[PDB]
């Protein structure tokens, strides 16, 4: 059934030192979003209500790793899921 | 009269209670990088409970069942140890042990200063 | 909602009477017995609840605040453990507040720990 | 205003004391006794017992006992204290 929250994960659109990611949405409250990136680490937080996120920063031709965490609460989160994205 | 089916509702009354505020508390302060909510419920309920150790010595005459409601009950409902720990935890797995050892440290040492804080409050005002 | 504060009431009342039981039954006349013990199984459940919430996203809202802000949440306690300690300090027994300082603290991690550790072990 | 409210010696010996007071059914879980020249020494004894005994006293010397009536583990109402002459 479900495994990861977010469902899924997909760079929308890319520069050669920046990013745009986008997560579907999940049913359940969501408190924060937390996101992580590094070269396959630096992260930062999202309110829930948000589906999208800019991750900037990053040299051309290298390729990254982007985790999405879903905090139910404080002291927990579902499931992450990650993708792979050379800029 | 200890083990009896009154004390057993007045703890559940508080302790309803005193979960009911963590709970708000935390919708309300838990930040996205801090978890203020917790932080606030502890360091409240540690102080609160300083006050009444104060308050049951100089009332002995009080029955069980207050401070059953509201030490055992209210506060323990208020107060969290779980919490806290997988709160620290998940800071321990995201690498950020100074921030994970700065929870502990102002959620014990914090906790600890607002019982003698507790303490002395009351003790000052009975003089 | 309505539900949320039952679902949290009914888990708390159930937690506080487990551990005022555990305090009747294992506080010793010298060290905390029942209030170490109500933390450190809480803490361990607390790191199985975490462990099972991310292998089962189906479970609601309710399922979460009943067990976990309910009734880890009142089986546990911090303000008991505090005024425990404050007891022990104006004592002059540094030595042991210090021991059961860290016997709850570092215990209740390890616990925590070792709750996520017992789920990914049965899943696999 | 203190628990327990009365605190009394019923034996002495040379060396020893059995001192007693009031115990209130269920509210101790248990008792906390210090003594000391006028460092401290302590013991505990079930909330359930009155009376302790408290040995190994110098003659001649006063002794300072002290009473904790510990109704949980994190409090105890207000303590009692005698001296006493061995
Ligand atoms: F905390
Ligand atoms: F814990
Ligand atoms: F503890
Ligand atoms: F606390
Ligand atoms: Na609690």
């Amino acid at each position: 059934s479900v495994s990861s929250v977010p469902t899924k994960l997909e760079v929308v659109a890319a520069t050669p030192t920046s990013l745009l990611i986008s997560w579907d949405a999940y049913y359940d409250e969501v408190m924060y979003y937390r996101i992580t990136y590094g070269e396959t680490v630096q992260e930062f937080t999202v309110p829930g209500s948000s589906s999208t996120a800019t991750i900037s920063g990053l040299k051309p031709g290298v390729d990254y790793t982007i985790t999405v965490y879903a905090y139910y609460d404080s002291y927990g989160h579902w499931s992450p899921i990650s993708i792979n994205y050379r800029t | 009269l200890t083990y009896a089916p009154l004390n057993f509702i007045a703890i559940g009354i508080g302790a309803t209670l005193g979960a009911w505020l963590r709970w708000v508390l935390g919708l309300k302060l838990n930040g996205a990088g801090w978890p203020w909510g917790t932080l606030t419920a502890n360091l409240v309920g540690g102080y609160l409970i300083g006050v009444m150790v104060a308050l049951i010595a100089s009332h002995p005459e009080w029955p069980a069942w207050i401070r059953l409601a509201a030490v055992t009950g209210f506060l323990g409902g208020l107060t969290t140890f779980s919490t806290f720990s997988a709160e620290t935890v998940d800071m321990l797995c995201r690498g950020v042990y100074a921030t994970a050892a700065a929870y502990a440290g102002a959620s014990l040492a914090g906790s600890l200063a607002m019982t003698g804080l507790g303490l002395a409050t009351v003790r000052l005002l009975l003089r």
